């Protein structure tokens, strides 16, 4: 679903770098290990939480019960 | 104002008595309750 | 022998680098049953704002109920402590919540389609389709509007992305902050880490000069050994800098001519902040914690 | 089927097969293993649920017939004859013992 | 309290009621897994609470757990501590062991109080260090000494005890002799401690404790060496890895 | 959410009464009635 | 006024008929306090034995236990162990307020 | 003191020391009838 | 070995299905014995 | 096959004798192994 | 046989504690 | 349960406060006993904790396919080297601090990461408890039944179990 | 301990046990009548002659 | 909230188990600490808890 708002381990607030980090890979083309660095998670299991998230609200959406088609 | 959903083509609606359960647009006879507002209480845990 | 005065002639502060996030700092001479108490009450003592009830009033959005409220929770406000009191969870609800000790955040977003020309991206296609926490509105309840007017409540982080909405979609909510400790729940804790390490001591036993200089470099980070000649051979630069991984331990050239220990009474803590607060100010607020957790012990009737 | 890997570095296609052969001959023998020991318990303790022993001794049926003169010969419970012949364990803690 | 299967009359024993707050399932000890033939991974017991007090005097003195220590099938104990107990000993009483006052004193007291009513003196006796001079230091096996003056009764002697261990002399270097398992008057001389010794196993330190000083002592010590190498294990873990 | 029945004594009222275990049923006032037998069955279309 | 006299608690079953020995239970602590409460009174000359100890970790209690030996209770050792916590406490904070002043 | 005691019910006892390390008794070959099977006749 | 995640690949999925045959074919081939023997009730030869 | 027992009973006249454990539950009597294969009486000090 | 294939480029990714790319 | 068969109950929520923690400032989120692996042999779990380390450091995802790699090719040698280009032990291992006394554990310990799974099956309709209550109507005992307030069956082998110990009153 | 069970507070103040009233119990009796069915060191009836 | 695998096969994409997410990655401590984890138990974090782990409905 949505991106989990602090990370299991750690504690810091990790909910705020999911559109960032999927504008580091499409727009500057960076890899992830470049791309979670410059957004300032550092530790391995503050990593994980951008690196391994699979966002399936997006998938969820498409069925709307409240608009026409 | 009590109210419904037509399961089919989303239209709003309401049915009252002498009323079949069916949509008044298309024809889809599953309609789903829709939700007002009503006060619910959590604990943010 | 111990006493209060040899404790405040050897005991030492060196603070390496301090922001407004995150503070290193060094504690010499001190013990591990302080310093580890220090570590506890910036987890688990020191009070901090979050959310704790929410009301729905209509959440017609995919995330369950119980689960957007869970988020609420987790957002870090940047309210400073100290401007409220403590809730008391005893007496009813409609004497609980105070202005002085509650701070009442609301949402009310509705999702409505943009009429726009072209698989598009969904900001240029829907009307607030994401809701963030800064989407969260303060509303200073009561005689609070004068003292929260200098500065008024926001979230330590504005881009907490909460929900997802699609048109004909809305939630209106509405939530009370309560101040509370991070050893009832976490999202009280006001630390993204509070945690030490203890100062890596590499001690060389044999002269390891020349070649098995330039591989003993390797074995370690590279600010950590340095060289000069076979005078000044191979030393330590800083013993602050390793990370103890023992990658020098692998290696038969050198697993009589090193050791790896530590510094036992000296301690780096690295302190960060979900927000609320400065880094350096939690550890204050830590060590005073300790200071009157033993003070109310001490000024108590010792009983039966 | 002479498994020459080890766990540490994995074993090979052909040798995971027949790996597989001995871990399934194990839980084929658990699925013929329904009910089997149930009922001789039962047996036995409905015959055997009075017999006792007695103040003389003697081994008997709740009716009153006998059955042994002394349990087992020499009238010991087994749960208190372990350090019964351990005599040396017993001279070393004399004082203790006494 | 009885797992369901009741093969024999060890898996139907009498507990003492320990109320737990916070909590929402039963809670048992690792020394009675054994005998109920016990494994924790969503197993139920049922618990029966008797009426009267001639029940009470029965699964207090005929069914409670001291008294099934032996097995009836062929004099066997069947109640010992199990995996961590197991592994921590062989790290406490070992020779490398060395503890200085501070911590001598805290895994005294952690596993053992007397408020709780562990002790037979009503204050903690302690022993002198194994080391005097450059630094006072306390033995490993000097803390299984300890543990056995504090909790075995103070007017009979010390137990003696020769028996051996589950590890091999070979295992510690030359010429160790940390096999043979030594108790002199109560005194952990020699040997490490192994399932041989607190584990469900015949003719070790546990199995003699109860047969010298009984059935209440022996099941004191089960619960005073449990303690100790759990509070050992906190303070000093176990772990395997891949270099292993 | 009190359901009938027969009447009350424990020298109050003759009213409906109060199940305490669904099956044992006591007064309004804390004193307790006799032996309900609570008809219930066991599932073995069979 | 009126004092909290449900927070620390002489166990009267462990304490001796001198006071030099004594037990004592607080409530609403763990590790945190007893470690370093254990830590400064095991620096008086006086004491013979002190340890602290949880008896479950479900419920919040700490059990101390010192044991003097003798010409000072373990009353008057708890507190001697308070008062220099309190003071180890005021130099750590002292310290720290001088060396960011200092940046 | 290390007697039976009277009353002690050791019918009960022995069917429990043979009925219960009969459900350890109940494995393959390792001719002569084994186990269960032989103990049932 | 170097597998990788396909995670800009995933989210353009998830927003955008695809108008065409659909991706991951290993998945209706896993189905094939219970779709296509049905088929064969109505399709091929001999009607 | 209870009621072939019974049968066998009710022909013979039998006098059960309540001292077998099972015969003992079913009556509601105190067993008779253990604890009650003995009896226990309070001496009384006047005449 | 073909070897797993060593991933090419990967550099220094844990410091110590306050540390961070300081390393030049 | 992971994925390799090493399932296990929630014992215990335990708190981070008295949970170890790492030089990085890490407390793990699942804690399994190392007496869990010498009897199970489930040596995928103790390569995929190295693994998972390192792809979380690197960024990287690793392939786990069976007999990629070799007996000349140990993946502890590969993900090895990986951990020790990020600046990690090469076994995996961490020194890591006790949470409760705060002095340094003896032995680094094997932390990593390795994907979890929670199954679906748990304990709510497990647990009943009868004071007094409902009976039958023809034999006057308790009635049958976990949310029919019921009783628990003392069965056949608990009344031979229950004379065996010798205690006529228990079974009375 | 190792004889011992760890009862929970759901059960705990559930099942009960009929303890006669005399003199050396009616301390406890006293604070477990008034402590009521919900407070655990409690009870939950009394029984009268 | 599931999460994808970071060591997983080759034929987890293939046969697209990433629209059907079965799990999480955790951070796993091979310990004995507690006291608490044995035969079969586990330890879980409380504050991993608390911010969300392994929840469902
Ligand atoms: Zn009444």
């Amino acid at each position: 679903m949505i991106v989990p708002v602090r990370c299991f381990s750690c504690g810091k607030v990790v909910g705020d770098k999911w559109e960032s980090y999927l504008n580091l890979l499409q727009e500057d083309e960076l890899d992830e290990g470049t791309a979670l660095s410059r957004l300032g998670l550092k530790r391995y299991c503050c990593r994980r939480m951008i690196l391994t998230h699979v966002d399936l609200i997006e998938k969820f959406l498409r069925y709307n019960p409240l608009e026409k088609r | 104002t009590l109210k419904y959903i037509c399961a089919e083509c989303s239209s709003k609606l309401s049915l009252s008595r002498t009323d079949a359960v069916r949509c008044k647009d298309c024809g889809h006879r599953i309609l789903l309750k829709a939700r007002t507002k009503r006060l619910v209480q959590f604990e943010a845990r | 022998e111990w006493n209060v005065e040899k404790f405040k002639k050897d005991f030492e502060v060196n603070i390496s680098s301090l922001d407004a996030r995150e503070a290193n700092f060094d504690l010499i001479n001190i013990d591990t049953s302080i310093a580890n108490a220090f570590r506890r009450i910036m987890i688990s003592e020191v009070p901090s704002v979050a959310a704790e009830y929410v009301y729905f009033f209509n959440n017609t959005s995919v995330i369950q109920d119980e689960v957007l409220a869970h988020r609420i929770g987790l957002v870090p406000l940047k309210v400073d402590p100290d401007m409220l009191t403590w809730v008391d969870s005893n007496l009813p609800d409609d004497e609980k919540f105070t202005d002085e000790n509650t701070i009442v955040l609301s949402l009310n977003v509705k999702c409505t389609r943009n009429p726009d020309a072209p698989s598009t991206d969904p900001k240029e296609l829907y009307n607030n389709a994401h809701v963030y926490a800064r989407d969260l509105k303060f509303e200073p309840q009561g005689r609070q509007s004068t003292t929260f007017a200098d500065c008024p409540v926001v979230p330590a982080d504005p881009d907490i992305l909460l929900a997802k909405l699609r048109p004909g979609q809305e939630i209106s909510l509405k939530a009370h902050c309560i101040l509370g400790i991070g050893g009832d729940h976490a999202k009280f804790s006001p630390v993204s880490t509070a945690s030490y390490r203890l100062l890596p001591q590499i001690n060389i036993l044999q002269p390891i000069k020349g070649e098995s200089a330039r591989r003993f470099q390797k074995c370690f980070p590279p600010g950590v050994i340095g060289i000069d000649e076979g005078s000044d051979e191979a030393y330590v630069k800083d013993a602050r800098k390793d990370t103890v991984s023992r990658e020098v331990l692998r290696y038969e050239e050198f697993a009589d001519k090193v050791k790896l220990g530590r510094v036992r009474n000296h301690f780096i803590f690295n302190v960060e902040s979900a927000g609320a607060m400065t880094p350096e100010e939690i550890f204050f607020k830590s060590v005073r914690i300790l200071k009157n957790k033993a003070e109310y012990l001490k000024n108590c009737p010792i009983t039966q | 089927g002479y498994v020459k890997g080890r766990f540490y570095s994995g074993i090979k296609p052909q040798e995971y097969y027949f790996h597989c052969m001995a871990g399934r001959e194990g839980l084929i023998d658990t699925a013929v293993k329904t009910s089997r020991s149930g009922y001789l318990q039962r047996c036995l303790t409905k015959q055997l649920e009075g017999v006792h022993v007695s103040y003389d001794n003697s081994i008997r049926d709740a009716d009153g017939t006998l059955v042994q003169f002394m349990y087992g010969g020499d009238a010991i419970d087994i749960t208190k004859e372990s350090h019964m012949t351990q005599f040396e364990f017993c001279l070393d803690n004399y004082y203790a013992l006494l | 309290m009885n797992r369901q299967p009741t093969l024999h009359k060890a898996s139907m024993m009498g507990h003492k009621v320990r109320v737990l707050p916070n909590e929402k399932t039963l809670r048992l000890h690792y020394a009675n897994t054994g005998a109920y033939n016990a494994d924790f991974d969503g197993d139920e017991m049922n618990m029966h609470f008797p009426q009267n007090e001639n029940a009470r005097a029965e699964a207090l003195n005929l069914a409670n757990t001291d008294s099934q220590y032996l097995t009836p099938t062929s004099g066997s104990p069947v109640r010992g501590l199990i995996q961590d107990h197991i592994s921590a000993g062989v790290w406490l009483t070992s020779k490398d062991s060395f503890f200085t006052r501070e911590q001598y004193q805290q895994y005294i007291y952690g596993c053992i109080r007397p408020e709780d009513g562990h002790t037979t003196r009503s204050k903690i006796v302690t022993l002198p260090p194994t080391i005097f001079k450059p630094y006072p230091l306390w033995t490993g096996k000097q803390i299984i000494t300890t543990v056995l003056l504090n909790v075995t009764p103070p007017d009979m002697p010390g137990i003696n005890l020769i028996s051996k261990n589950k590890i091999k002399n070979e295992y510690w270097g030359k010429g160790s002799l940390e096999n043979e398992v030594l108790f002199k008057d109560g005194a952990l001389l020699c040997g490490i401690l192994d399932k041989s010794q607190y584990g469900a196993s015949k003719y070790g330190i546990v199995h003699s404790l109860h047969e010298v000083y009984g059935p209440e002592v022996a099941a004191k010590v089960l619960s005073v060496l449990g303690r100790l190498f759990t509070n050992y294990i906190t303070a000093t873990a176990f772990t395997c890895g891949m270099d292993d | 959410t009190f359901i009938r029945g027969p009447i009350c004594g424990t020298d109050n009222c003759p009213s409906r009464l109060w199940r305490i275990i669904d099956g044992r049923r006591t007064c309004q006032y804390g004193h307790v009635m006799e032996g309900d037998v609570e008809f219930n069955d066991d599932e073995d279309l069979g | 006024e009126e004092p909290d006299r449900e927070k620390i608690k002489l166990l009267t079953q462990a304490t001796s008929e001198d006071g030099t020995s004594a037990s004592f239970q607080i409530v609403e602590e763990d590790h945190t306090l007893g470690n370093a409460l254990r830590y400064v009174i095991m620096k008086n000359p006086d004491v013979e034995f002190c340890g602290y100890s949880i008896p479950h970790p479900s419920e919040n209690l700490l059990n101390i236990r010192i044991q003097t030996y003798g010409e000072t209770t373990a009353v008057d050792a708890l507190q001697k162990g308070l008062k220099d916590l309190m003071d180890l406490c005021d130099v750590v904070e002292s310290k720290f307020t001088e060396k960011i002043k200092s940046m | 003191r290390s007697l039976i005691n009277p009353g002690e019910a050791v019918g009960i006892i022995a069917s429990q020391s043979v009925g219960e390390p009969s459900t350890q008794m109940t494995l393959n070959t390792f001719n002569v009838t084994l186990g269960i099977p032989r103990l049932r006749e | 070995r170097t597998a990788d995640f396909r995670t800009l690949e995933r989210e353009s999925r998830f927003i955008n299905p695809p108008k065409d045959k659909s991706a991951f074919p290993l998945l209706q081939e896993a189905v094939q014995p219970h779709i296509g023997s049905f088929n064969a009730l109505t399709e091929g030869p001999d009607g | 096959t209870t009621c072939q027992f019974l049968t066998k009973a009710v022909l013979d006249n039998e006098r059960e004798q309540l001292d077998s454990p099972s015969a003992r539950i079913v009556v509601g009597k105190l067993n008779n192994v253990g604890t009650g294969s003995f009896d226990v009486l309070a001496k009384v000090p006047n005449a | 046989r073909k070897d797993v294939p060593k991933v090419e480029g990967l550099k220094l990714e844990h410091f110590a504690t306050g540390y961070d790319a300081e390393d030049f | 349960s992971s994925r390799h068969g090493q399932k296990g109950v929630c014992s215990r929520k335990w708190p981070t406060i008295d949970m170890p923690f790492s030089e990085t400032g890490i407390q793990p989120d699942i804690i399994i006993n190392p007496h869990a692996f010498p009897s199970r042999m489930t040596i995928g779990m103790f390569v995929e904790s190295l693994a998972g380390k390192a792809g979380a450091l690197h960024g990287i995802a690793q392939d786990s396919t069976p007999w990629i790699f070799n007996e000349d090719d140990t993946p502890a040698d590969y993900f090895g080297e990986q951990l020790a280009k990020a600046g990690y032990n090469y076994h995996g291992n961490e020194p890591m601090y006790s949470g409760a006394t705060g002095e340094e554990l003896r032995a680094d310990i094997y932390v990593g990461v390795v994907y979890y799974q929670r199954l679906r099956h748990m304990v709510n309709d497990k647990f009943q408890v009868r004071s007094t209550g409902p009976v039958n109507s023809l034999t006057m005992q308790p009635v049958k039944g976990r949310k029919r307030h019921g009783g628990i069956r003392v069965g056949e082998m608990e009344r031979d179990a229950l004379i065996g110990h010798g205690t006529s009153f228990l079974l009375q | 301990e190792t004889n011992e069970i760890g009862v929970p507070p759901v059960f705990a103040v559930k099942l009960t046990y009929p303890e006669p009233v005399t003199a050396y119990n009616i301390a406890e009796l006293r604070q477990a009548v008034i402590n009521g069915p919900d407070k655990w060191p409690g009870a939950t009836q009394i029984q009268n002659e | 909230t599931g999460q994808t695998p970071i060591v997983k096969a080759n034929l987890y994409d293939d046969y697209g188990m990433d629209n059907f997410p079965n799990g999480f990655n955790a951070v796993v401590a091979v310990i004995s600490y507690t006291g608490y984890d044995m035969d079969d138990a586990m330890i879980i974090n409380k504050s991993a808890d608390e911010r969300g782990f392994g929840y469902g409905t």
